[PDB]
Parts: C-alpha cells; sequence; structure tokens
RNA sequence: GACUGUGUGGUGGAGUUGAUGCGAGUGAGAAUGCAGGCAUGAGUAGCGUGUGACGGGUGGGAAUCCCGUCCGCCGAUUAUCCAAGGGUUCCAGGGUCAAGUUUGUCUGCCCUGGGUGAGUCGGGUCCUAAGGCGAGGCCGACAGGCGUAGUCGAUGGGUAACCAGUUGAUAUUCUGGUACCGGCUUGUCACCGCAAGCUGCGGAGGGACGCAGUGAGGUAGCUCAU
RNA sequence: GUCCGAACCCACUUCAGUUGAAAAUGGAGGGGAUGAGUUGUGGAUAGGGGUGAAAGGCCAAUCAAACACCGUGAUAGCUGG
RNA sequence: AGUUGGUGAGCGAGCUGUGAUCCGGGGGUGUCCGAAUGGGGAAACCUGGAAUGUCCGGAGUAGUGUCCGGUGGCCCUGCCCUGAAUGUAUAGGGGUGUGGGUGGUAACGCGGGGAAGUGAAACAUCUUAGUACCCGUAGGAAGAGAAAACAAGUGUGAUUCCGUGAGUAGUGGCGAGCGAAAGCGGAGGAGGCUAAACCGUGUGUGUGUCAGGUGUUGCAUGUGCGGGGUUGUGGGGGCCUUGUGGUUCUGCUGCCGCAGGAUUGGCCAGUGAGAAAUGUUGCGUGAAGGUGAAGCGUCUGGGAAGGCGUACCGGAGUGGGUGAGAGUCCUGUAACUGUAAGCGUGGCACUGGUGUGGGGUUGCCCCGAGUAGCGUGGGACUCGUGGAAUUUCGCGUGAAUCUGGCGGGACCACCCGUCAAGCCUAAAUACUCCUUGGUGACCGAUAGUGGAUGAGUACCGUGAGGGAAGGGUGAAAA
C-alpha cells in the first residue's frame, strides 16, 4: 500500500513562548499535532522521533481567532496542542 | 529539487527510504521555521514536492504505469 | 385496495355531475377482492380485480 | 500565453515617449502586463530610496540594427529551423524551432 | 412659444456640430410616489433608580484613568460558583479614527502576541423514559401512513480522588503528598478438570422509586471564654 | 384544593410612564402561596387544522382562519397620479 | 524567457536555458460530510469486529492501549444446499457477489392528479384552464408512426412539424366565451418484425406401417426451441407445375425426392428499426499551435496616433491597445498551415459476420377473446347529452371469425375503404444548466442581473424565506 504513514506526521511544531519556555523547566514539551492524533498515538509517535521516555500526554483544542477585516471575517485555523510530560532526565532537542 | 527520472531508476526499498529522510527533513525544517531558524523557505515547499515525485514514482510502479524493476 | 395486484387496475377519477351540473372531483375504483392464491406451491392472499378473476388469471 | 518579440539583453530604439530617440539594453521584460525597461531611458523614483529606471510600453520600443554607419529601426520575422529537442529523461528527437531574425537586414 | 446665439468669458479634459431622413426607455410639481443628500423644530427635550469628597500620579489635555485616605451603599445578595445561551469578550502590551448617550490618558472597543492540560469532574465509549426512526411487513391511485424485530433518544439509573500549592492569564486537569478503578503482564499460593474455564443466551434476586408528619442520636456552622 | 405570611406564581386598585427605563412596565399597596401549585430539560398535537376550567382566547410582539412563497403585475363601476 | 494565481511587494527558490513558468491531452493523489453505504448521529462527528493468536494483511510494544490498508449498508436479481407447521411442497433459513438499483439535474418530453383569484359588470352551468402546482418517469430529444385511414365515386396513400383553410362550419346559462376538419402549399422523408395454420424437437405414454421393419415398428395428446408466415379488388398454410448459386458425400421419405453438411460465386445485404453483432487500411478538422504585408521627416505639445511633407502594404482599411484620433508601433486581421494525440469523429476498401422465388388450386386448415360491441356512471372530441357517430376510464354484460370484423356522424341496406384486440422504427419538431466564436438606431453604476466590489454576501427572520448599498487619482505611484 502508498503512502508511508509516518509519526513526524503527528507532530508538526513545537509551541515557543513563556508559558512553554517555563514548562520547559520541568521536562514538559509543548507541540501541535495532528487534529486527528489521540494521547496515545501522540506518545507512541514522540517516544520514536526523539528517542525519550514519555510519562505523560495531554492535549487541549485551541479555537481558532476569528477577525474581521476587508473581505469580511477571517477565521484562523483550530489547532490542537500536546503537552508531554517526559521522564526525569531524558530531554528533547527542540532547537 | 530531486528528478522523476532519476527516481524512476532507483528500487522499491531504497525509492521507501528516500520517502522517510524526506519526512524527516520536512520534520526539521518544520521546527526550524517555528523556533526561528530557516533562512531557506523555499526548500520548505521543495521538499514536499520531492515527496509527490517519489510517491507518484512508487504509484507508477505499484500501477504498472511504467514497468516495475 | 384499490390497485390489482393482477393488471395493475387503478381508480379513475372523473365527476359527479348532479342535475344543476355542479362537478365535484370522485374516483372509481376497480372491484378489488382480497382472495387467497396458491401459486406454485405458494399460500398467500392476493388483492385482483373481478375481471381478472373471471378471466380466470388467477390460482385459487 | 507566448512572449513578445522584445527579450531582455536585446538593443532597442525608444519610438515614443519623453525619450523618444534614446537607445539601450533591454533590461527586464514583464509579458503579462505588455512593459519593459530601457537601460537609462525611464530614471524615476522606486518604493534613503533608489532612484532607478521606470518601464514603458513594450510598443513604444523597436529593435535597432546598424546598416551604413547609422542605427535603424526595425520589425522583426520569424524563421523554422530543425533542431534536437530533449526529453526530461534526456532523450533526443527532431523537432522544429522559430529564430527571429531583423527586417531591414535580411 | 416650447426655447435659443455660429456672441463672449471661466471651469473642464475627449468628444461632438450643422442639413436631411430613421427610431424612441424623449420632457415631471404633486401619486400620505421610490432612493440619496440636506433643512425646520433647535443648540431645544433627553443623557436610562443612586453618593461622593479630598491628596498624589500619569498625561498635550483629567469631575469622569491609576494609587491612597476618608465617607457612603448592597449583603437571601450590588457576594461566590455553575447550567442554558454567547464565543475569545479572558491575560499582557501598544492605541484613541469609530463605539461608549459627556470627557477619557480609560474600556467588555481597535491592533499584535499569548492563554484553557483529566483513567476518577460533565457528556461519549454503558443503560433505558417520553418520543423519534424503523429490516421484513401491513395499509394506501401515486405521493405516502402505521408498525414488528431492532436502533436511537436525558431532563433520570450506573460508574474509580482528595487536601494543599503555583500563573499575568488554567487547574477534583498542572505540581507535592496520600488514594482508588479497569486492563496488560509478572513472582507466588491454593483449587478444578458425560465431566476446566471464557464468551454469548436468557431465569431469578437486585436496581426500584408516592405524599405528608413528628421525634431521637449526631455533625457542620455559629456564639462566648478568666 | 385549611389560615397569616416571604421566596415563587399572578395581576385587583391607584399614581407615574405614554417620542417610556419597557412595542404592556415601574412605585405603593393587592390575590394564591401543600396545591385543580409552580418551575427546568426534552418531547407530542399545524392552519378550515391544532389547542382551549370557553375570552373567538392562544398557535413566535396586530389570528372570526398563522406565516412564507407561488397563481400574480389577482380584481376594484372606487381614490390617487 | 522569464517564472513561484488574485486582492497586493520585497524574501528564499527554481529556469540558471539540462529549457522552467505557461498552453492542449492523458494519468497519480484525492482528509471529512453528502445517495453516504460497517453501526450510530445534532451533515462535515462519534464509534467499532463476542469469546479465540486475535475480522483479514502489515507496523509498533515484553504485553494491552496505538497506527496504516482492506472488508462487511439496504433492495431486486442469478446460482447452489436445506425445507417448517406438514403430506407434496412453499414460506423461511444458510453460502456466492452474478448482474442492476439507490442520489442529483436549468429548460424541453410522456403518463397521471388537479385549483382559485379572474371574466360573465352579481353567481352556480361555463370561463380562467387542463393553466399554477403536484406525482411517476425518460431521452438527447421524447411522444406519434406504416391504415380496423381519409375521400366521395375518378382519387390520395405511415407519422410528425409549419402555412392556409378560418376566427369559417359549428359550439355556448346560444351569455361571457370556445372553436374544427377535409382539401391545398411546404420541411422532412425508411419501413420493418412477430401470434397462429403447417414442419423438425420431452412428459400426464405404445397393444396397426420394396433396404428395412416390430405388440411397435416412432403411435395419442400439450410445453420449450428451430424453420415457415405476415397480408385485404384477402393473405398465408396445406396439395403441385417448377427453380437456388459448383460441390467433398451423410441421413429420412417410395435406392424418386427433402434436409445438416463444405476453403471456393453472389445477382445481393450489413453494424442499421430491419429476426444480429467482432479488426487492419483510407480525409479534413475542433482541442494548442505555426507563418503572417507595409513609414519615415518635421511642427506643436507632458506625450503624436494630430498638422504639414512625402513613401509603402492590401486575398490584410473588422476590431482593440499604445501618453491625444494608427492599415504600415503592438495585438492582431486576410490567406495559408500543423494537429503528436484524442473514447477521437465521419466515410471508403478489404478481412471477418448473415443470407432468394414465380404460375395453379379452396377440398380442407390458420389469421391476435373476456377482446370488439351493448348497458350504465364519468372524460376527450366544434359537439356543455344530444339525432351522438369517433375515442377513453370504473362497474356489469358479452361476440363473429372471411358466406367474417371495423369505418364512411344515430340506425339499416347496398357501395366504397379497411383488416382491431402484438411489437420496433431515422429525419423534418422542442429546449439550453453548460462549452467555443460572434453580434446589437440593448444598459452604462437609482441603469443593466438581486449581484461591475466579501452578493445570494452583510443584514433580517425560529424557520421556510426575504435581501441590500458601496465603480472612476494619474500616461506612469512618479
Ligand atoms: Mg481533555
Ligand atoms: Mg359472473
Ligand atoms: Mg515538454
Ligand atoms: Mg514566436
Ligand atoms: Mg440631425
Ligand atoms: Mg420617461
Ligand atoms: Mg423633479
Ligand atoms: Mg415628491
Ligand atoms: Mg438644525
Ligand atoms: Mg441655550
Ligand atoms: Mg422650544
Ligand atoms: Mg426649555
Ligand atoms: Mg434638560
Ligand atoms: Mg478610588
Ligand atoms: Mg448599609
Ligand atoms: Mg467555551
Ligand atoms: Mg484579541
Ligand atoms: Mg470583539
Ligand atoms: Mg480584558
Ligand atoms: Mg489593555
Ligand atoms: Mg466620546
Ligand atoms: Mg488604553
Ligand atoms: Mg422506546
Ligand atoms: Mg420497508
Ligand atoms: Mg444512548
Ligand atoms: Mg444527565
Ligand atoms: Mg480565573
Ligand atoms: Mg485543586
Ligand atoms: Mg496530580
Ligand atoms: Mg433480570
Ligand atoms: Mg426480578
Ligand atoms: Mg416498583
Ligand atoms: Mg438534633
Ligand atoms: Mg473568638
Ligand atoms: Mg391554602
Ligand atoms: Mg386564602
Ligand atoms: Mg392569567
Ligand atoms: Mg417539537
Ligand atoms: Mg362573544
Ligand atoms: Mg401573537
Ligand atoms: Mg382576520
Ligand atoms: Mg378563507
Ligand atoms: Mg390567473
Ligand atoms: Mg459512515
Ligand atoms: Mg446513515
Ligand atoms: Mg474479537
Ligand atoms: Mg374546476
Ligand atoms: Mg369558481
Ligand atoms: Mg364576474
Ligand atoms: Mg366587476
Ligand atoms: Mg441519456
Ligand atoms: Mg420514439
Ligand atoms: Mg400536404
Ligand atoms: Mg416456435
Ligand atoms: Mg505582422
Ligand atoms: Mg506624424
Ligand atoms: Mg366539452
Ligand atoms: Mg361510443
Ligand atoms: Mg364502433
Ligand atoms: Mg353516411
Ligand atoms: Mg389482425
Ligand atoms: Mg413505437
Ligand atoms: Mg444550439
Ligand atoms: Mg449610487
Ligand atoms: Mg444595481
Ligand atoms: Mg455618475
Ligand atoms: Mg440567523
Ligand atoms: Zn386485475
Amino acid at each position: 500500500e502508498l503512502k508511508i504513514r509516518d509519526p513526524r506526521d503527528i507532530i508538526l511544531a513545537p509551541v515557543v513562548s513563556e508559558k512553554s519556555y517555563g514548562l520547559l523547566d520541568q521536562n514538559t514539551y509543548t507541540f501541535v499535532v495532528k487534529p486527528t492524533a489521540n494521547k496515545t498515538e501522540i506518545k507512541i509517535a514522540i517516544e520514536q522521533i526523539f528517542g525519550v521516555k514519555v510519562t505523560s500526554v495531554n492535549t487541549m483544542n485551541r479555537k481558532g481567532k476569528v477577525r474581521r477585516t476587508r473581505t469580511g471575517v477571517g477565521k484562523r485555523p483550530d489547532t490542537k496542542r500536546a503537552i508531554v510530560t517526559v521522564a526525569e532526565g531524558d530531554r528533547i532537542d527542540i532547537f | 529539487k530531486l528528478s522523476a527520472a532519476e527516481l524512476r531508476q532507483l528500487s522499491g526499498e531504497e525509492l521507501r527510504n528516500k520517502v522517510r529522510e524526506l519526512k524527516e527533513e520536512l520534520f526539521g525544517l518544520r521546527f526550524q521555521s517555528a523556533t526561528g531558524q530557516l533562512e531557506n523557505t523555499a526548500r520548505l515547499r521543495e521538499v514536499r514536492k520531492d515527496i509527490a515525485r517519489v510517491y507518484t514514482v512508487l504509484q507508477e510502479r505499484n500501477l504498472n504505469i511504467v514497468d516495475d524493476p | 385496495a384499490a390497485v390489482c395486484d393482477i393488471c395493475a387496475k387503478r381508480p379513475g377519477f372523473g365527476h359527479n355531475v348532479p342535475w344543476s351540473k355542479k362537478k365535484t372531483n370522485r374516483r372509481w375504483s376497480p372491484n378489488i377482492q382480497r382472495v387467497r392464491v396458491v401459486e406454485n406451491g405458494t399460500h398467500k392472499r392476493m388483492n385482483v380485480c373481478t375481471s381478472c378473476l373471471k378471466a380466470g388469471r388467477v390460482s385459487r | 500565453m507566448k512572449s513578445l518579440k522584445i527579450k531582455k539583453g536585446d538593443r532597442v530604439k525608444v519610438i515614443a515617449g519623453n525619450d523618444k530617440g534614446a537607445i539601450g539594453e533591454v533590461l527586464s521584460v514583464d509579458p503579462a502586463r505588455e512593459r519593459v525597461v530601457v537601460e537609462g531611458v525611464n530614471i524615476r523614483k522606486h518604493h534613503g530610496i533608489i532612484s532607478s529606471e521606470a518601464p514603458i510600453h513594450v510598443s513604444n520600443v523597436q529593435l535597432v540594427t546598424k546598416i551604413d554607419g547609422k542605427d535603424v529601426v526595425t520589425r522583426v520575422g520569424y524563421r523554422r529551423v530543425d533542431v534536437t529537442k530533449r526529453r526530461p529523461d534526456g532523450s533526443e528527437y527532431a523537432a522544429q524551432r522559430s529564430v527571429r531574425y531583423l527586417k531591414k537586414e535580411e
């Protein structure tokens, strides 16, 4: 069957902000994930990609902001964010 | 820029290794884009076009559009 | 019923025409009877018209 | 859609506008909007701001040739020639192409 | 006469004049006519229950923003937390065209970025009520109506977690401590064996049920204290 | 289907409001307030039909036959232009 | 030779000419919903496979959670097994996917149901109008169609459509209104099968048939399949006078003759409706392209296409752009040209596929039945129940069959025409959601589409639904 599926299809990008950087102090990484991926799939994919033992994966759905511009109401995409808590010393290098 | 003519000379297993390598490169490019790196924003689209090329070669071998080595 | 399972006979539509000719819409239904039939060894009920009963088109 | 008869790097003479009679090398072409930038002709502003050439209509310039010591403006024609075109796989095959020639110089 | 000059300026910046014919979406003052723009009333009525005062700050600008001190007000609610509904209004920074019945440096407004974390909470993954749909089927000229087997459908039944701490914005969700529930696997003990067990399938028990009323034993709370 | 009386449901009188704070309310009193009570959630009945402790009442702020669209540019011995 | 769509640029690229972008053709991918189809559902969501080595294959884990792909909706239908109460059997049940279906679609078609406002100066017959709407169902068109016809004495000869006939004849509370047909002029221009008689062919079963020959030698009925047959001053079957294309030679009837049989003619006839459907060769094209003529100098101007001067092309002076008004600056235009490709399309040749009658006779036999008529209650016809022909629906009743049936406006007789109760048929006709090219004494932003812009949007409404307004700097953003 065509279309090899990759763990890297599920972890889109890291989330870099003040809250994420403060979470990195407690070995916790925030990623944007495919909106159709569950916590177990995300956990397995993170373990496969980063070679790290994962103690927890939490998820939230962040609705996209709505702004009125010319051409009317424009809508930013809805995203799913996975917050991954990692073993005591394992570390993830997101660069 | 990969060429479909070159990929048509490769075999199936190395073509799929190429698919996985391109997926890994796209992953790294997206992470660099998120973190403020990636001066080279054209490779971000070109790697996906390369993935499409390899999939086209693999599927034309699967569907017998071109003879499969 | 008003539809024959044999020959597909269905009601007609016409007028009540009184002495004053004030027409009203009305129906003519076929004389449908529900009878027991045994066709190819199968026993069942059928709504058949008396015209197909008289013609012998139904196996009782 | 196809291209224009004026290409980048051509030597043209302006036949209409403020700089009528000027001769310059075509620096860049805009095939969609039929406007070309001719070297040293339409000097205006852009955007501590660069002052540079501006595009004029491609119909305001004409290709120029030196016949007997003077620059004279000519129209162009096309003649079909046999060439060998190459496919993406590297295979070669015979085909035809159009080569531009200047009139007034045969 | 409807009108008009081939007079003469100004503005304007791409069409149009006369003769003779041809064709009209060819003429407006009114239809409580339709659309737009603008008057009159008129700088007039109102500015939507109410208690604010002062000191300092910010700022181009302050009664109306921020801080403080007095004083007053609600307190079975002018408090705190949810459901429904709304949908980013939340937080931080920048802003003062518009909005705010005034001003505004302010804002539930504008722009940019950020923010919502669950095995146990509320739903699904469980169960059914009313009701809906409904294989076959029955009824009906056609369209369609009803309904069996079933399948949905909470406003109900069932189901395992608490306290403390932390942010600008989340917290029975994160963190610390201490628990519980269902799986998977594993060390170990004990027992089975027409005749182990597992799953289906049902029987029965159970779930399982009204209203009103009094008393007893407690506990939360509250009050006082040498 | 007891009595007085809050919440709650209602709406008897009066004053105000009447370009309202509000296309039915506010102030002051007033009736019921364990019952034929009130209320949340979902559901059923649909237009010559529904529902009605019955007023031609109500059926999404004008119901002696809702609303929308279509027949349709209905028709008007009438008014206006 | 530039290019990474637009509103609306610079980054980083690729083409860096190893020809990209681009254009035509064909493919690949194609999340989720939607007939929506594994199950559920508030569309774009949720949720799955009893127990087992797990629904099947693969990936991953120690294992379970997990991931990727597949399969399984329902209805009809075909094929196979089993056959309830119960006996035959059938209903039902169990395997297989054999085929078809489901839903959408602007107009046009066919069949069916069917208003009212309105007009009648009221209103009920009537009109509106078989309109609006609704239901079922197509096709590229549909429907009709090859005389149970018209005509009127000679004749025409399937259907459909247009023009006349004609607002006539009629019809009508003889009110308001409605309203033919024959004939004639045209567009188009096919005709084809079948039922049955009779002949070859099994099961509710044989005691009679010169090579032959047996209580049957092929004897009896009524299915299916093949021949035959297909017409109306009747035809066909049967009985015969004869004729098949040249045969290698197998049967039955009379060692006459009839038929299966075969590379090789063929008058024929073909992809058609025609009782049917299978390849290689032969032209020009739409989808893309290609070539495509011929002007300079001065003046004024921001700018020349304008003025002045003087030259060219024209199978091209239709247009439109360009800084003002261009035949010769651009785009093009006339003319020619290419078309690889199409599912290409049309047509021809060959291959390959299928295949005759004429004269005589009426002994006999067939020629479409619950059909036609009749009565009754309705409908369409000029015809509104009448003198009511013709045609059609419901309910009853119910033929003849060629020395017969039907029609020619009640009905009967003669005459004329015709042969119903089976089927299929092109073109002329209708329409335009769409695609390509073009046109206008059509509009020009209150117009023309509701919509020149985020337009079926904002907004309003629970909902069905309703529904706007907003264009212009400049030659160039300079
Ligand atoms: Mg969660
Ligand atoms: Mg009888
Ligand atoms: Mg190419
Ligand atoms: Mg060219
Ligand atoms: Mg004139
Ligand atoms: Mg007018
Ligand atoms: Mg006026
Ligand atoms: Mg007026
Ligand atoms: Mg004023
Ligand atoms: Mg004053
Ligand atoms: Mg006054
Ligand atoms: Mg006053
Ligand atoms: Mg005042
Ligand atoms: Mg204060
Ligand atoms: Mg107080
Ligand atoms: Mg929310
Ligand atoms: Mg915001
Ligand atoms: Mg807002
Ligand atoms: Mg805020
Ligand atoms: Mg702020
Ligand atoms: Mg203000
Ligand atoms: Mg502020
Ligand atoms: Mg139920
Ligand atoms: Mg059904
Ligand atoms: Mg449920
Ligand atoms: Mg609940
Ligand atoms: Mg908070
Ligand atoms: Mg807590
Ligand atoms: Mg915790
Ligand atoms: Mg039980
Ligand atoms: Mg019990
Ligand atoms: Mg009970
Ligand atoms: Mg006590
Ligand atoms: Mg104390
Ligand atoms: Mg009481
Ligand atoms: Mg009382
Ligand atoms: Mg009341
Ligand atoms: Mg309801
Ligand atoms: Mg009354
Ligand atoms: Mg109301
Ligand atoms: Mg009324
Ligand atoms: Mg009425
Ligand atoms: Mg009408
Ligand atoms: Mg589904
Ligand atoms: Mg479904
Ligand atoms: Mg299983
Ligand atoms: Mg009627
Ligand atoms: Mg009427
Ligand atoms: Mg009238
Ligand atoms: Mg009248
Ligand atoms: Mg079709
Ligand atoms: Mg037809
Ligand atoms: Mg004629
Ligand atoms: Mg036969
Ligand atoms: Mg040319
Ligand atoms: Mg000139
Ligand atoms: Mg009539
Ligand atoms: Mg009759
Ligand atoms: Mg007759
Ligand atoms: Mg007669
Ligand atoms: Mg016949
Ligand atoms: Mg036909
Ligand atoms: Mg056409
Ligand atoms: Mg306007
Ligand atoms: Mg308009
Ligand atoms: Mg204007
Ligand atoms: Mg709404
Ligand atoms: Zn019948």
